[PDB]
C-alpha cells in the first residue's frame, strides 16, 4: 500500500482513500511554493491549525462502515411488561 | 314542577343553568381547536387552479 | 423547527448504494411508480444500477 | 348534591383505550380506511398517530 | 446540420409506417403540446431556422384546434455564443412574431445551463401553516425559466456567478441573485417552487449550498385562473447557506 | 455622466411592425436617478389606442441599448379598462450593461367596463432601477460563538 501522486500545482488539498470496503478519514494537506508540506485535520467550520502531525501520511482504517440499519425484536422477558 | 306561578319562573332559571353550561362547553370546544373556523382548515380543502397559456423552450439553438 | 446550523454531515446509514457503486455518475433518472410512495431510481454512467 | 355529578360515569373509557393502544402498537405504519366525513387538521395527531 | 425524425415502437421495436419529411435548415427546437387529437395521440410541432412551425400529425381537427388556440403558445430560445434570449409566439395559423427580447454581454457573463419546470408535476398543498394558525400562500409558476450565467474571467478573487429568474411568457425578471467569490462546476435543480444550486468558494476551500424559495403573502389572488399576463406582484425570495463536504457530480 | 435612452411604442391592428419616438429618458449611472419625459398623444392616437384595445392586441415597447435591441409586450386591454398606469423597470449588470426592461401594470384586470377621453390625456409612468443583489454566505461565526456560549 502506498499512494504516489505527481503533476500537482500549489494549493491545499484533501487526501481521501475511497473504498467500498474499510473506509478512511480524509486528511488536509497544505502545499507551499517553497516546498513545505503541512498536514492537518479536516476542519470546515474552523480555518485554523488544530493539530500538526508528521508528513508521511499513515492512515489507519477503523473498519467496515455501517451500510445497513439494525432492527431488533421483542424479548420474552421484555414482552411481559 | 307546576305548583304555583312563582316556581314556574324558577324553572326558567333552571334552564338558564343548562344554557350557561352549554356556553362554557362551546367556549372550551373552540379554545382546544374542535371547531375549525380558520383559514388553514379551508386551505386543506382548496383545489389547484387550472393553468392556461403554456410556454416552452430550451437551449438547443 | 430545528435550530439553524451550517454543518451537514454525510451519514452512512442514509446510503442507498450499500455495496454496488458507480465509478462515474453521469446522471440519475427518477421515475414515479404507481402506488403512492415508490420512486424507481436508475443511475447511468460507466455502469447501470437500478 | 355535588357527588351526584362527581361520581357519574366519567372514568369508564380507559379500558377501551388500552385495547386501542395495543391494536395500534401491533400495526405501526398502516392505513386502514378513509372516512367520507370531512375532518379538521387538528384531529390528525389523534387520528393517524404513527404516519409521518 | 442535418435533422431527422424517427417513429418507432418502445414495446416491440418495429417502426411504424408514418414519418414526415424535413427540408430547409436543421430543426432548432421542439415542443410537446398537451392537447390530444386524432385517435388518442398528442400533437408535436417543430421550429425551423426559417422561423416556421411544422406539425407532425397532419390532421384537419389537429390544425383546427391549433388555430383555435392561436395566441396561447410561446417559444423562448437561448444562445451561448450569441447571448441573446428571444421570445416568439404563434399568430393565427402559423407564423412567428417577436414579443420579448433579452440580451446579455458575452464578454462579461456566459450562459451555461437552463432548467425549467417538469410537465408531469402536480402539487397537493397550495399553502403552508404559519406560527399561530394563519395560512401562507405559495407562488407556483408553471411558466418560469431559470438561467445560470458565470464569469468568463477566472481569478482567485474576481469571480462572478449568478442566477436569473425570467418568465417565458413576458420578459420580466423576478429575482436576480449574484455571488462574489464562487467558481467552478455549478449544479442547479428546479422544483415545485424551490431552486437548489451549489457552488465552490475560492476564498475558503469549501462548497457552499444555497437554497432559494419563492413565497407569496397571506392573501390569495384569483386562485381559479393562472396567467402571466396578469399577476403584477413580486414574490418574496428567501436564501440560505449550508456546507457540503463533497463534489456533487 | 448622464445618458439618454430611446423609448418607442408599438400600435397596430394585429401585427407589430411600426414604431415611433415617444419620449426621452435620462439615466445617471454614477448617481442612480432615472428621469422620464415623453410627449402627449394626439386625439387620433387616442382613438387608435381605443380601437386596438377593444380588439385585444399587444403593446410592444422598443428600447435600443448601445448593439442590442430590447422589446417587451404588455396587454393594452387592461390599460384601457383601467386608468393609465405603467411601471418601467431597467435591468442592469454589475457594470454598465443593459439586460432589458419590463412594463408592469398595477390593476392587471380584465373586466372591461368603459374608458372616457378625460382619462386618456396624461401619461402616468414610474421608472425603477434593479441592480444585482449580493447573496449571503454561511454565518458560521455566530454558530461558533453560540456553541462556545
Ligand atoms: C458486499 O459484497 C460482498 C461480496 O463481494 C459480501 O460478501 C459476501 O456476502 C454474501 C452475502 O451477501 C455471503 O454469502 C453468504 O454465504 C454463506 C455461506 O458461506 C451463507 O450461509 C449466507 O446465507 C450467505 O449466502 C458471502 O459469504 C460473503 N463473502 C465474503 C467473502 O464475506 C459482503 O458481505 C457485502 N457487504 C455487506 C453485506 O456489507
Ligand atoms: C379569474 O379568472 C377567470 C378566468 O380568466 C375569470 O373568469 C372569466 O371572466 C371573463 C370576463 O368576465 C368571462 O368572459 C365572459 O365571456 C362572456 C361570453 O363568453 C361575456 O359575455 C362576458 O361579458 C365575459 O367577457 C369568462 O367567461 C370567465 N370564465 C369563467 C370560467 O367563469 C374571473 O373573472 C377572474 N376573477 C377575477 C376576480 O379576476
Ligand atoms: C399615477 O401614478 C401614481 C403613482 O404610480 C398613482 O398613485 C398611486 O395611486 C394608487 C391608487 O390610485 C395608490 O394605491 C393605494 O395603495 C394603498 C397601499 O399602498 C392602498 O391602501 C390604497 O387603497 C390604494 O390602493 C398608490 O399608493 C399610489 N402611489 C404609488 C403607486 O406610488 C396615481 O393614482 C396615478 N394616477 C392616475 C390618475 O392613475
Amino acid at each position: 500500500g502506498s499512494f504516489v501522486v505527481h503533476d500537482i500545482p500549489s494549493g491545499s488539498y484533501v487526501v481521501e482513500v475511497v473504498s467500498p470496503a474499510y473506509r478512511f478519514d480524509p486528511v488536509r494537506v497544505d502545499i507551499t511554493s517553497k516546498g513545505k508540506m503541512r498536514a492537518r485535520y479536516v476542519n470546515y467550520i474552523k480555518t485554523s491549525e488544530v493539530v500538526r502531525l508528521p508528513y508521511p501520511l499513515q492512515m489507519k482504517s477503523s473498519g467496515p462502515p455501517s451500510y445497513f440499519i439494525k432492527r431488533e425484536s421483542w424479548g420474552w422477558t421484555d414482552f411481559l411488561m | 314542577l307546576e305548583s304555583s306561578s312563582q316556581k314556574f319562573l324558577q324553572g326558567l332559571v333552571y334552564l338558564i343553568g343548562n344554557l350557561m353550561g352549554l356556553a362554557l362547553a362551546v367556549y372550551k370546544c373552540q379554545s382546544m381547536g374542535l371547531l375549525p373556523t380558520h383559514a388553514s382548515d379551508w386551505l386543506a380543502f382548496i383545489e389547484p387552479p387550472e393553468r392556461m397559456e403554456f410556454s416552452g423552450g430550451g437551449l438547443l439553438l | 423547527l430545528i435550530p439553524y446550523s451550517p454543518d451537514v454531515q454525510i451519514h452512512a446509514e442514509r446510503f442507498i448504494n450499500y455495496n454496488q457503486t458507480v465509478s462515474r455518475m453521469r446522471g440519475i433518472y427518477t421515475a414515479p411508480s404507481g402506488l403512492e410512495s415508490t420512486c424507481l431510481v436508475v443511475a447511468y454512467g460507466l455502469d447501470i444500477y437500478q | 348534591m355535588l357527588t351526584d355529578m362527581m361520581k357519574g360515569n366519567v372514568t369508564n373509557v380507559l379500558p377501551m383505550i388500552l385495547i386501542g393502544g395495543w391494536i395500534n402498537m401491533t400495526f405501526s405504519g398502516f392505513v386502514t380506511t378513509k372516512v367520507p366525513f370531512p375532518l379538521t387538521l387538528r384531529f390528525k395527531p389523534m387520528l393517524q398517530q404513527g404516519i409521518e | 446540420g442535418m435533422s431527422s425524425l424517427y417513429v418507432f415502437n418502445p414495446i416491440f421495436g418495429k417502426w411504424s409506417q408514418v414519418a414526415p419529411p424535413v427540408l430547409k435548415r436543421p430543426i432548432l427546437q421542439s415542443l410537446l403540446l398537451p392537447v390530444m387529437d386524432q385517435d388518442y395521440a398528442k400533437v408535436l410541432l417543430l421550429i425551423d431556422d426559417e422561423y416556421k412551425v411544422t406539425a407532425f400529425p397532419a390532421t384537419r381537427n389537429v390544425l383546427r384546434q391549433l388555430h383555435e388556440l392561436a395566441p396561447s403558445i410561446f417559444f423562448y430560445l437561448v444562445d451561448a455564443e450569441q447571448g441573446r434570449l428571444c421570445g416568439y409566439r404563434l399568430r393565427k395559423d402559423l407564423t412567428t412574431e417577436l414579443s420579448w427580447e433579452l440580451t446579455i454581454p458575452p464578454e462579461v457573463q456566459r450562459i451555461v445551463k437552463v432548467k425549467g419546470k417538469r410537465s408531469s408535476e402536480h402539487v397537493h398543498s397550495q399553502g403552508r401553516v404559519m406560527g399561530d394558525r394563519s395560512v401562507l400562500y405559495k407562488s407556483l409558476n408553471p411558466n418560469l425559466l431559470a438561467v445560470v450565467t458565470e464569469s468568463t474571467d477566472a481569478h482567485h478573487e474576481r469571480t462572478f456567478i449568478g442566477i436569473f429568474l425570467i418568465d417565458g411568457v413576458t420578459g420580466r425578471i423576478i429575482h436576480s441573485s449574484v455571488q462574489k467569490k464562487a467558481k467552478g462546476p455549478v449544479h442547479i435543480v428546479h422544483s415545485e417552487n424551490w431552486v437548489v444550486y451549489q457552488y465552490w468558494n475560492t476564498k475558503a476551500r469549501r462548497n457552499e449550498f444555497t437554497v432559494l424559495e419563492l413565497y407569496e403573502g397571506t392573501e390569495q389572488y384569483n386562485a381559479t385562473a393562472f396567467s402571466s399576463l396578469d399577476r403584477p406582484q413580486l414574490p418574496q425570495v428567501l436564501q440560505q447557506s449550508y456546507i457540503f463536504p463533497s463534489s456533487i457530480s | 455622466g448622464t445618458v439618454g435612452l430611446l423609448l418607442e411604442h408599438s400600435f397596430e391592428i394585429d401585427d407589430s411592425a411600426n414604431f415611433r419616438k415617444r419620449g426621452s429618458l435620462l439615466w445617471n449611472q454614477q448617481d442612480g436617478t432615472l428621469s422620464l419625459s415623453q410627449r402627449q398623444l394626439s386625439e387620433e392616437e387616442r382613438g387608435r389606442l381605443r380601437d386596438v384595445a377593444a380588439l385585444n392586441g399587444l403593446y410592444r415597447v422598443r428600447i435600443p441599448r448601445r448593439g442590442g435591441y430590447v422589446s417587451s409586450f404588455v396587454p393594452a386591454c387592461s390599460l384601457v379598462e383601467s386608468h393609465l398606469s405603467d411601471q418601467l423597470t431597467l435591468h442592469v449588470d454589475v457594470a454598465g450593461n443593459v439586460v432589458g426592461v419590463s412594463v408592469v401594470t398595477h390593476p392587471g384586470g380584465c373586466r372591461g367596463h368603459e374608458v372616457e377621453d378625460v382619462d386618456l390625456e396624461l401619461f402616468n409612468t414610474s421608472v425603477q432601477l434593479q441592480p444585482p443583489t449580493t447573496a449571503p454566505g454561511p454565518e458560521t461565526a455566530a454558530f461558533i460563538e453560540r456553541l462556545e456560549m
